[PDB]
């Protein structure tokens, strides 16, 4: 943050990491977190981070949406058109929100989430890489798997 | 009492055993700006006031 | 691995001790007599200073806060703490896979007798890489994350320093 | 909140002349009723139970001595049924307090021991003997999703504590904890004990008796019958001593190193202190 | 881990154990042809009908052992204690005898782990280990057809359950999913075994006895899973996506021979050949999933294993006033080519020599075994391990008049 | 063979405490926040506490050099504003095998 | 007493013949279209033992806006003890407390969830007199077996054995009954 000044904007706390085709329906449809489309994290401040650890479940998500298509279209597919229309099938966006929890079963400890929702109090975080990376590998992010290879 | 045999006898295990094998790649992720559009709040808060940054 | 760790971190500490004492420009080595020993030396590394310094003369007392950027490693070169996990501090840093290193407070009377000794005797913005002996760092047990009996290996660099953490943070 | 239990039984016995006549036969009929609400230690939480049983147990002894024994043996091969409500006699949480209203199973065990002096005897009759243990059991169920949950087996430590409780049966294994080898939810339905024993008299007289061991014990017990291993142990050794008093039972000293692991953790091996009383 | 800790038990059914009691365990195996009446011998059927009239043997057994493994210039060792047999033995007729008893037939045990580091900078370790074993537990009984001659049977049920993982864990990493595969085959059916034994009376003191043993080839019924566990952790238990396979296992023919010499009641000397059908043995699986069909084809292929194995024992003067004239002195030696095939060819090749004594109880009939032996296991190709491996073994022939009536 | 400090004083308001810095390169204490000017009646006889160190003997120079009364009460207030007609309150600090020697100046 | 509780199945015997109250089985109650005559005082013993009477099945006009998974519901009731005919709990107006404005200003909100299974609710919002009074934020689940009778602004009145119950009422075996005024889709 910028400036030191004493009464400044801070760094959101939680984000949610969403699937575009959901970006609106989410929170119009008042839903909870699904864990195979949506995630939630909490900003690391000792990092400067935001991270998500296992996205996994939504890249088979996406994965079995473009198998699926491909097996129904058969012989008549063609991968180009089907990436040049339906544009948002692998793009997500990072949304600010308000997470709020449930207060009993406080001795046995367990914080249930009941209302995920817009954060609307002034706040606000600038992030690394950016438009530019579309054309210059320095301001491009990278995305790291590990798997487990049979060797087949 | 001893539980460990060590690693001896990988070598004589079947090759779909003794093949497996763990890895490490990265791809690359680009990130953008992009405006809020009409969204939809629903908060029973209401604020009110003024700042300037 | 681990092996006989107590002799071989005390062989490190007393390698770079004789090396000052023998080797050309001492090895690249300067030392510091501590002032709760007296006679004792602690042997730190001489690195590039900054250019943004808050121009505060002298150097911290006992009592008072600090603030810096640091990482802390072992005699291997493995991590145990600090801002920042690569080769320098970042800011306004090009690689989008690190983020910008943040700053920590800490009281120098709050902290392992290597630290208090050497952080008496910085200006803002030197940058040194010290080496410190087992019996004036953790020692002992050691805390968490420490094999015990260690010799600890500090990147530092002073930003600033205060008689209160209000007029420093 | 609170569990009730109370039951009574009756049993004739009668010395048998095929074999042998050291040969005993046993035959007892038994009644017992659990009575509980809002109890939690058992599956069982709301409801009352019931069970008729009737074994059958044949045994031969030919022991010298009870407190010390020196030569012989004590063989006992032990079944106990209860009705099979679960076929046409009887026909027709999710539902687990539903159908146990009268529990059903057959129960099975076998139970072996065996005294050999090593140094003659007779002679110094204070002697040194070598004793040998050898215990199985097993838990049948004549339909696969009402297996009775009164009845089973709890094993590890001293076994006299497992007598808190009167819905389970209690298998001392020397050298891990207490009630180890089976916790809640792991209720034993087949066990395997075995041991060697070395034994010296210190004293033998008419008001108190002494002697001092060194074992070598082996145990373990399943959740699931069909899992039984008897070559699958948990390995033991160690050291006692024990005391009969004048107008009291045994009390002694027992101490046991547990060698081998459990599910996957070492916490409950290692030296181990066991007290008993009474008698096992 | 409760038999073995050698990494060859990865292949088959593990290694087989030998149901080799007290005496024949100090006398290299030879139990074809023995007729010691003073102990049991499970090995052949016809051999009870030798049990004194008034008479129940009840045997049991331990063992402890020290492996020396060693492979590529690395070197280690490890040690484990087993539970070899249990059984009883008793008269029912002047010519018939009956026993019951619980035996092992084959162990496995092994855990071989292995930690990496990739050039990216990831580390990663991996951990291969294995549990369980068969077992057998038999009611049998012989009978004398002849004066000279004895035949007998054992019916057995045969149950078991064979495990073996695989994983890949990432230490140090902050959040991830662990993969584990767990391939068991649990089983469960019956085997039959059948003995015959012809005693010659040579030179009216000595006597000869040969004897031979045989048992068909079986199929068995099996319950075949491959289980794969993702996500598992020191909190949770993952998920568990199983899968249910129609595999095929055997246990082959068998054929067994050998002899033993006799004289004046005071020395025995004897030899066994046994030989076992394996590679005529049809094991397999269908599925559609080539890697697990691999797997099997793989883990489950054999050779067909052979014996050879001498043995004596001596009884100086027993009935002179010294102890040292009670007590049985044993010895032999045996040659075995284990059953393991890996890659093609065989694996390995195993020599092993044995000693013990026989110190009975005075003043009763129970003896007690304690018997030693060392065994050399050799890999034939440069890739395999070998074994260096030692083993006392204590085990107590009880025996008490029992049958006894006024 | 140490000489570590934690010098304190109580307080001089109702709950109102002043905090020292301590220079062990040039060997000398003080408070950054100037008492105020009430404090030279209170000050008068006053009270010092938390002079923790590896061996508590300390001593200030009077000829002889006396033991300190570190349970006791003091006047201060011949020892304010040090710096110019230099009148600071000297004292020695001795190590716990008595071999390393040492001097503050308040 | 263990078992002897559970005779709260004569208390409601009670709490039924001592009022006109008839009552309907739901394979009668579904099949005379859906309603509960209320010049005839029936109730509908529904699933778990409740008796619940639909008094306006709500949203006459629109006749669409059921209530689903994921909404979260407005509720004002006023609670009577089955055993000890006593108005135990409410968060709505009366003459006779028309000035204790604490006590009804404020409605109760809750959650629903309606997934494959295992229907529950979990209160957002709880008046004042629940929220000093029980202070616990698990709905009664017998007003969970209500919703997929009834539309938005319905109208019930229920009758709630021990087993399906709040916190208390399964604790101390006490039936209950709620003339619950309003079910509100909650806005803002």
């Amino acid at each position: 943050q910028t400036g030191d000044k004493k009464f400044g904007m801070a760094i959101p706390s939680t984000v949610m990491l969403v699937r575009k085709k959901f970006q609106d329906s989410f929170f119009k449809d008042n839903k909870l977190s699904d864990g195979v489309s949506s995630y939630l994290t909490s900003h690391t401040s000792s990092t400067n981070q935001y991270v998500f650890s296992n996205i996994t479940k939504l890249v088979n998500a996406c994965i079995a949406e473009k198998e699926e298509a491909k097996k129904n279209a058969g012989s008549s597919w063609d991968e180009t058109k089907w990436l040049q229309e339906n544009p948002d099938w692998n793009k997500v966006v990072l949304i600010p929100v308000l997470v709020t929890y449930d207060s009993s079963n406080t001795t046995t400890g367990q914080a249930n989430i009941i209302r995920i929702q817009h954060d609307l109090k002034p706040g606000y975080v600038r992030l690394k890489g950016g438009s530019l990376g579309k054309t210059n590998p320095d301001y491009k992010l990278k995305l790291e798997v590990i798997s487990t290879d049979f060797g087949l | 009492c001893d539980d460990n045999t060590g690693g001896l006898g990988l070598g004589m295990f079947p090759g779909n055993d003794q093949n497996i094998k763990g890895k490490l790649s990265t791809f690359d992720v680009t990130t953008e700006s992009v405006k809020t559009g009409d969204i939809y709040a629903k908060t029973n808060i209401g604020y009110i006031g003024k700042f300037t940054d | 691995k681990y092996d006989n760790w107590r002799a071989r971190n005390e062989a490190f500490i007393d390698s770079l001790a004789n090396v000052y004492a023998t080797a050309s420009g001492r090895g690249g080595l300067e030392r510091i007599e501590m002032l709760t020993a007296p006679g004792n030396y602690i042997y730190y590394k001489e690195m590039e200073p900054m250019t943004d310094h808050v121009v505060k003369a002298g150097n911290p007392k006992y009592t008072d806060y600090v603030k810096v950027y640091y990482k802390g490693t072992n005699i291997l070169g493995e991590y145990f703490d600090g801002n920042f996990k690569g080769d320098n501090p970042v800011v306004d840093g090009k690689d989008p896979s690190e983020g910008d290193s943040p700053t920590t407070i800490f009281q120098v009377s709050g902290v392992i007798t290597g630290w208090g000794e050497v952080l008496q005797r910085m200006e803002v913005g030197d940058r040194w890489k010290v080496y410190i002996p087992w019996d004036y760092a953790y020692g002992s047990s050691g805390t968490t994350g420490i094999l015990g009996y260690s010799a600890l290996v500090f990147d530092i660099t002073l930003l600033d320093f205060a008689n209160t953490e209000a007029e420093l943070k | 909140k609170s569990i009730k239990m109370w039951g009574l039984s009756l049993g004739w016995g009668k010395r048998l002349k095929w074999p042998d006549d050291y040969f005993t036969l046993s035959a007892e009929l038994a009644y017992q009723r659990y009575n509980l609400k809002d109890w939690q230690y058992f599956p069982v939480t709301n409801g009352k139970c019931n069970d008729l049983s009737l074994s059958l147990t044949l045994a031969r002894n030919s022991i010298d001595n009870p407190i010390f024994p020196r030569t012989g043996s004590d063989f006992s091969l032990s079944v106990q049924l209860t009705p099979p409500y679960s076929l046409f006699d009887g026909k027709d949480q999710d539902n687990m307090n539903k159908l146990h209203r009268w529990v059903e199973y057959h129960k099975w065990k076998f139970k072996a021991k065996t005294y050999t002096p090593l140094m003659d005897y007779i002679a110094h009759p204070k002697c040194l003997v070598l004793m040998t243990r050898t215990e199985f059991g097993l838990l049948g169920h004549y339909n696969k999703y009402k297996k009775s949950p009164f009845g089973t087996f709890d094993v590890g430590g001293d076994g006299m504590t497992g007598y808190s409780s009167y819905a389970t049966e209690s298998i001392a294994l020397r050298g891990y904890e207490n009630s180890s080898l089976t916790p809640y939810g792991k209720e034993g339905y087949a066990y395997a004990r075995l041991g060697i024993e070395l034994r010296y008299p210190l004293m033998l007289e008419t008001s108190t008796n002494i002697y001092v061991l060194g074992f070598l014990e082996a145990g373990n017990a399943w959740h699931d019958i069909s899992k039984f291993n008897p070559f699958d142990l948990k390995r033991s050794a160690g050291i006692g001593v024990r005391i009969f008093l004048p107008m009291i039972g045994m009390m002694g000293i027992d101490w046991g190193y547990g060698f081998d692991k459990i599910n996957g953790s070492k916490e409950y091996g290692g030296s181990q202190f066991h007290f008993i009383l009474g008698q096992e | 881990q409760n038999n073995t800790n050698s990494p060859y038990t990865r292949y088959g059914y593990g290694d087989l154990s030998d149901q080799s009691f007290g005496n024949s365990k100090a006398m290299g195996g030879i139990a074809f042809g023995l007729r010691d009446g003073a102990q049991i011998n499970p090995t052949n059927p016809a051999s009870y009908t030798a049990i004194d009239s008034l008479t129940f043997l009840f045997e049991g057994g331990v063992s402890l052992q020290n492996m020396n493994i060693s492979g590529g210039g690395l070197k280690l060792n490890a040690k484990n204690a087993s539970f070899d047999y249990l059984a009883m033995q008793f008269r029912l007729a002047p010519w018939m005898a009956m026993s019951v008893g619980l035996l092992p037939y084959s162990n496995v045990g092994y855990t071989v782990s292995d930690s990496q580091t990739t050039d990216n900078g990831l580390a990663y370790s991996r951990s291969f280990t294995g549990d369980g074993g068969l077992h057998q537990m038999y009611v049998g009984a012989g009978v004398k057809v002849l004066k000279n001659l004895s035949v007998g049977v054992n019916a057995s049920y045969f149950w078991g359950d064979i495990t073996r993982t695989r994983g890949m864990f990432y230490p140090g990493t902050s959040s991830y999913d662990s993969y584990q595969r767990k391939m068991v085959t649990s089983i469960s059916d019956y085997k039959l075994d059948f003995g015959a034994q012809y005693t010659q009376a040579l030179n009216k003191k000595s006597s000869l006895t040969i004897g031979a043993v045989y048992s068909p080839k079986h199929k068995l019924n099996n319950d075949y899973t491959s289980i794969v566990i993702m996500g598992a952790s020191s909190s949770s238990y993952g998920t568990e996506y199983k899968d249910v396979l129609d595999a095929t296992f055997e246990l082959p023919n068998t054929f067994g021979v050998g002899f033993t010499y006799n004289y004046d009641k005071r020395l025995t000397v004897g030899a066994d050949y046994s030989l076992q059908q394996w590679s005529k043995t049809n094991f397999g699986v269908v599925t559609s999933d080539e890697n697990v069909r691999q797997d099997f084809n793989e883990t489950f292929t054999y050779c067909d294993r052979t014996k050879i194995s001498v043995g004596a024992e001596y009884i100086p003067n027993l009935i002179g006033r010294s102890y040292f004239a009670h007590i049985k002195y044993r010895l032999g030696a045996y040659y075995t080519t284990p059953y393991y095939k890996i890659d093609g060819k065989k694996a390995s090749r195993e020599y092993g020599v044995t000693a013990g004594f026989g110190l009975p109880v005075p003043r009763s009939r129970s003896i007690l075994s304690i018997s030693g032996q060392f065994v050399r296991v050799k890999g034939l190709e440069t890739n395999m391990v070998n074994e260096n491996i030692f083993r006392v073994s204590i085990g107590l022939t009880f025996n008490e008049r029992w049958f006894f009536k006024r | 063979d140490a000489t570590i400090r934690a010098f304190e004083l109580d307080t001089i308001g109702y709950g109102v405490n002043y905090k020292f810095t301590i220079d062990q390169v040039s060997r000398l204490i003080y408070n950054v926040d100037s008492l105020p000017v009430n404090a030279d009646t209170i000050i008068n006889s006053i009270l010092i506490k938390t002079l923790t160190t590896a061996s508590g003997i300390v001593t200030m120079k009077d000829d002889q050099d006396s033991i300190v009364n570190i349970n006791d009460s003091i006047d201060l207030t011949k020892y304010v504003n040090a710096t110019e007609k230099n009148n600071f309150l000297v004292l020695k600090v001795w190590a716990p095998n008595m071999e390393v020697q040492n001097e503050y100046k308040v | 007493y263990a078992e002897m509780l559970e005779d709260e199945k004569n208390a409601v015997n009670k709490f039924i013949k001592d009022k006109g109250i008839r009552i309907i089985s739901q394979d009668e109650f579904e099949k005379n279209d859906t309603v509960t005559n209320l010049e005839r005082n029936e109730y509908v013993a529904l699933s778990d033992g409740v008796y619940m009477q639909i008094v306006d099945r709500g949203s006459a006009e629109n006749k669409t806006d059921t209530f689903a998974n994921n909404n979260e519901i407005c509720v004002r009731y006023i609670e009577e003890d089955i055993m000890t005919r006593d108005t135990t709990c409410f968060n709505v107006f009366l003459e006779e407390w028309g000035d204790a404005n604490q006590l009804y200003t404020n409605p109760a909100v809750f959650r629903y969830v309606a997934e494959g299974s295992y229907v529950y609710g979990t209160f957002i919002q709880m008046d004042y007199y629940w929220a000093s009074y029980y202070q616990s934020t698990a709905v009664p689940a017998g007003w969970l077996l209500a919703l997929p009778f009834v539309r938005n602004y319905a109208h019930v009145r229920l009758i709630v054995p021990s087993k399906v119950g709040h916190s208390s009422a399964q604790q101390y075996v006490n039936p209950y009954y709620y003339d619950i005024w309003t079910f509100s889709k909650a806005l803002n």
